[PDB]
RNA sequence: CUUGAGUCUCGUAGAGGGGGGUAGAAUUCCAGGUGUAGCGGUGAAAUGCGUAGAGAUCUGGAGGAAUACCGGUGGCGAAGGCGGCCCCCUGGACGAAGACUGACGCUCAGGUGCGAAAGCGUGGGGAGCAAACAGGAUUAGAUACCCUGGUAGUCCACGCCGUAAACGAUGUCGACUUGGAGGUUGUGCCCUUGAGGCGUGGCUUCCGGAGCUAACGCGUUAAGUCGACCGCCUGGGGAGUAC
RNA sequence: AGGAUAAGUGCAUUAUGUUUAUGUGGUGAUUUGCCCUUCUGUAGCCA
């Protein structure tokens, strides 16, 4: 129907749950007629400040079009869930259904602010692998 | 409002350096020596040889403070030293120059006064 | 000289791009002082439009944990 | 208020009183103030108020060079 | 709110079938139609006066045009003001 | 040191006087103010207040300046040729068309400044603030207000008006 | 004729005067903001003064006793540049009232004035105290150049000429209290209305202060040329 | 008919309404570690808290109101009214082109509908502050002034008669009357050159002209020029009470 | 590694600029309140 552009992260420690669960989350928007517009993982950072313990966390801009009813319980799944600590969505007038260039601010994270771990590939396995999916 | 400044008489540390904690407001002055790991070696206060009034919280009485509590950090063997700052209250630069004066190190000198939300009702039984 | 809009560093102190999206964290800065914390309107002069949308935009990049909120995190 | 950054013609004394703005702005900068939701605009909020008498500052600066008391 | 399909629905069975919105019958079926959405915001809760306003600001206006329409005509007035329903 | 504006006819009508007073910076002074009306006989905007130590030399400067920054206006016949409602700070006046069989009818210090004006036929009744020192504008806003007589018919008398600058 | 106003699309500015909102009433003739401030143009000045040049005209054919009054921090030069002539009188030194209303008294200090002048400058104003002589000496000289203007003239002048509105309201609150016509040079601070002949312009300097009122022109020269069949036969050399 | 008003898609601003979601930090507390005497309050002050180890500080848990600075003279709601940030459901306004209807208009006795706040029934909840009540300080006292403990209250939600400074202070709504600029916003145009300028609308505010006031003040949002139609006043006190 | 527009080095107690007791009612300065004009006129009032 109309765009809210969800952006969201995740916990370190239980970052192996996300791979499974966004391509799932893709299935059940294709699957009430809305699309991906996006889905694009940044990486692991280094947080401004802690959120839910631990300094660090790992970034997912998801971009959803689909029917108002869903998006509304996707993104408190998400801001709810065991491995996303927080989530945040913006509205559809005057605005992207894209978002900004955050283009080096995605490779900066990679490059630099990275751990090189189990949690980091999984961050990859989550934004870099599809854009959309039917679980 | 001063701590063992003589030896083998309270637990010793002799870590080399610390980090302080001031508290700046327009009433006192809290001025508060940790140990790195997160211990106190020493603290004073600006009502340690009894200021009151206006004159509790200004420059000279957050300076003898300063000079009470670092005096004591010598015998914990500290030489070094990094400041925290809370609060926009006065004397929170005399305060400085007075650790500094004491001898050690001021280099590092952090702004982390907090943010309250403003979640209480402060007293008022007046006009204003 | 006719649209050649942007070609340059024009309007602001600084330029940054977009006021209301907040995904890119890079041109937002411009109106952020050392402390972590927005740039105070009065004092500056800032653009107006580009103000009003930050204030939103930089509260929900807050609570998401992508600038600091409150000086202690300076 | 000292800032973790030092000032322009800097000492080893870092001072809030050349570069900064922002901070305790609304926060502490309050006297006895209560909880409110509309009494700030008139109580508080006195920008347009303040503005004029920087701005009637910045006239009399033209008008002592206009009289020539310069 | 209102949306195109519920609007196009409405064209199709009140008024002329195309390119008018403007006309008495389909403009009391399209203010209709936000009445029916603002009783869905009232099945949630009952302290909503703020919006109320505008609820009666719509009926007046249905009034308004239900007044001039049976001064034109009756077939449209009687028509429209059963097949719109709305009372008991 | 200015022009002035005469009559061919005297006119001394004091309307008020006054004292100024300090109290305690230089005490009190023996200062007075006055208020003294200056027409024509057909009317003036002449009103002059004035201040000197005693009453003479007050009363004096305040005639004079009841001549200068004003000039004398005109109406003819003893009445107005307008029933208009002259209306000046909050003292507010009345006329009426009216016979040359009734003259003068007011009191006080009214019925000498109306006799200059032209209006004292048309006089009726003041409300508002009528003490002396406002109710005394007759001669100034209900000349103003002035219409006055310059056709041979009724119905050319607007296109009389339009003629007189076109 | 057309000479002061090819000399309008020559000089006209001031770059703004003040305010954001500078004066309503004259925003017609003039241009308005630009960038954060307010900027002015020589450009929206002549179509004003492509008939209402003809006022120069008026007050060069009765021309004797003309008076440059309003000075101000560089538009004094300019008051005393305009009325370099012979039958032109000026002040250098500020304007202030009574100067014309009390005109009676003023010619009574005139009489003083010239005679003790005549003293002071022969050497003849000594006292066995020098410092009450040298102090009133002082205070002589400010009187000598603030009336410098009405001092050598035959009486209250037949115009009067203000160049500045911005500090020196007097000059032009006095000349509508004598009656006496005005001739008026009006910035984008200040309103054409209430004063019967303008220059749409600026206060300062020599942009419309002597560019119309000056042998440059032939506005403030064909006016004078009438003069010449009217009081005298001949008296175009005595004034600019 | 359009010269009034109404309506569709498109776009845009905002704390409107109803219901969901969520983080950090001062006061406060507990615990353990480290650590010793004032801490607090204010005009200055004492009462208060504290050696049963207070104040402060490191680590980790507790909890509820609250959410800066951005935030402005902004904007929204019917006026009072709305303030952390976000979404769902939905209102009402702001702009623009395509398109339609075509006086469907104006006001409003009666009328029904409807709350900032506390008052107030029940449910939720309590860290701080507080009428009362105590005690201090002040003094002719001291109920005012000022502080300290401390409770209902504050703090949330609906609900009962809706109180007030419940306001464009200015009824309702509209037509007409030199502008410029601020705040901040649709959108055309710019070196997009700094909350800007010009083009054309927007609420919203400074400044001042024609006209108006007793003065402040108003001035294109009128307190101007007026329009229709409704409300209300006839010296003060005593009375917004009585009846 | 974006706590890096680095203060836009545009910054200054940052928006209540506050608090340590009071002392009754009226009262001084005038009996010519008068020294500007023809006709249409004036201050007790006139050409």
């Amino acid at each position: 129907m109309r765009h809210y552009e969800i952006v969201f992260m995740v916990h370190p420690d239980q970052s192996e749950q996300v791979p499974g669960m966004i391509e799932r989350y893709t299935a059940a928007i294709t699957g009430a007629e809305g699309k991906i517009h996006r889905l694009e993982d940044w990486g692991r950072r280094q947080l401004a400040y802690p959120i839910n313990k631990l300094h660090k966390a790992h970034y997912v801009l998801m971009n959803v079009e689909a029917p108002q009813e869903v998006i509304d319980e996707l993104e408190t799944t998400f801001r709810f869930n065991d491995a996303v600590i927080r989530s945040m969505v913006m509205r559809t007038k005057h605005a992207v259904t894209e978002a900004s260039p955050m283009v080096k601010a995605k490779d900066e994270r990679r490059e630099r602010r990275d751990d090189f771990a189990n949690e980091t590939a999984d961050d990859a396995e989550a934004g870099d692998s599809e854009e959309e999916e039917e679980e | 409002a001063k701590a063992p400044i003589r030896a083998r008489k309270r637990v010793r540390k002799q870590v080399s350096d610390g980090v302080a904690h001031i508290h700046a407001s327009f009433n006192n002055t809290i001025v508060t020596i940790t140990d790195r790991q997160g211990n106190a070696l020493g603290w004073a206060t600006a009502g340690g040889s009894g200021f009151r009034g206006s004159r509790k919280s200004t420059p000279f009485a957050a300076q003898v403070a300063a000079e009470r509590c670092a005096d004591a950090v010598k015998e914990y063997g500290i030489k070094n030293l990094e400041v925290m700052v809370k609060g926009p209250g006065p004397g929170r630069e005399s305060t400085i120059r007075a650790l500094n004066a004491a001898g050690f190190r001021i280099t590092n000198i952090t702004d982390v006064t907090p943010i309250p939300h403003n979640g209480c009702r402060p007293p008022k039984k007046r006009r204003v | 000289a006719r649209y050649f809009r942007r070609r340059k560093f024009c309007r602001f102190t600084a330029e940054g791009v977009q006021e209301i999206d907040y995904k890119d964290i890079a041109t937002l800065k411009n109106y952020i002082t050392e402390s972590g914390k927005i740039v105070p309107s009065r004092i500056t002069g800032t653009r107006a439009k580009y103000q009003r949308q930050l204030a939103r935009a930089i509260k929900r990049a807050r609570y998401l944990s992508l600038l600091p909120y409150t000086d202690r995190h300076q | 208020p000292v800032i973790k950054v030092r000032e322009n013609e800097p000492f080893d004394v870092a001072l809030r009183r050349f570069k900064r703005s922002c901070e305790k702005a609304g926060v502490l900068a309050e006297v006895r103030r209560r909880e409110f939701y509309e009494k700030p605009t008139t109580e508080r909020k006195r920008a347009k108020a303040s503005a004029v008498k920087r701005h009637a500052k910045k006239l009399a600066r033209e008008n002592a060079r206009r009289t020539r008391l310069y | 709110s209102l949306s195109t399909e519920a609007t196009a629905k409405i064209v199709s069975e009140f008024g002329r079938d195309a390119n008018d919105t403007g006309s008495t019958e389909v403009q009391v079926a399209l203010l209709t139609a936000q009445i029916n959405h603002l009783q869905g915001h009232f099945a949630e809760h009952k302290k909503d006066h703020h919006s109320r306003r505008g609820l009666l600001r719509m009926v007046s206006q249905r009034r308004k045009l239900l007044d001039y329409l049976k001064r034109k005509d009756v077939a449209r007035y009687t028509r429209l003001i059963e097949r719109l329903g709305l009372r008991r | 040191a200015h022009i002035e504006k005469q009559a061919g006819e005297l006119q001394e009508k004091l309307i008020a006087v006054n004292r100024v007073s300090k109290t305690v910076k230089g005490g009190r002074i023996f200062s007075f103010t006055a208020l003294t009306v200056v027409g024509d006989g057909n009317g003036r905007v002449g009103f002059g207040y004035g201040k000197a130590r005693e009453v003479p030399a007050a009363i004096q400067k305040a005639m004079e300046k009841a001549r200068r920054n004003m000039i004398n206006v005109a109406l003819n016949n003893g009445t107005l040729q307008h029933p208009v409602k002259g209306v000046h700070t909050g003292s507010r006046v009345f006329m009426q068309p009216a016979s040359e069989g009734t003259g003068i009818i007011a009191g006080g210090a009214m019925r000498a400044v109306l006799e200059v004006a032209g209006v004292h036929n048309v006089l009726a009744k003041a409300y508002g603030s009528t003490n002396p020192i406002n109710v005394v504008r007759a001669t100034i806003d209900g000349l103003e207000n002035m219409n006055s007589p310059e056709m041979v018919a009724a119905k050319r008398g607007k296109s009389v008006e339009e003629i007189l600058g076109k | 004729a057309t000479v002061s106003m090819r000399d309008m699309l020559k000089a006209g500015v001031h770059f703004g005067h003040q305010t954001r909102y500078w004066n309503p009433k004259m925003k017609p003739f003039i241009f308005g903001a630009r960038n954060k401030v307010h900027i002015i143009n020589l450009e929206k000045t002549v179509p004003m003064f492509n008939e209402a040049l003809a006022e120069l005209n008026k007050i060069a054919s009765r021309k004797g006793k003309i008076l440059f009054v309003g000075t101000k921090r560089a538009a004094s030069e300019a008051v005393k540049d305009a009325a370099l002539s012979c039958d032109q009188f000026f002040v250098n030194h500020r304007w202030l009232g009574g100067m014309l209303t009390n005109w009676k008294t003023v010619r009574q200090s005139i009489k003083r004035l010239k005679d003790l002048e005549t003293q002071s400058q022969d050497g003849t104003f000594d006292k066995l105290t020098k410092k009450e002589a040298l102090m009133r000496t002082r205070e002589l000289e400010k009187l000598e150049n603030s009336l410098g203007g009405i001092k050598d003239m035959g009486g209250l002048p037949d115009a009067l000429f203000v160049i500045d509105a911005d500090h020196e309201h007097i000059a032009i609150k006095e000349a509508n209290n004598l009656g006496i016509p005005v001739f008026a040079i009006v910035d984008t601070n200040s309103d054409p209305d209430g004063v019967d002949f303008v220059i749409p312009g600026n206060d300062d300097a020599i942009r419309a202060v002597t560019l119309y009122l000056g042998a440059v022109a032939a506005t403030v020269r064909e006016g004078r040329s009438q003069d010449l069949a009217s009081q005298a036969e001949e008296s175009f050399v005595e004034a600019e």
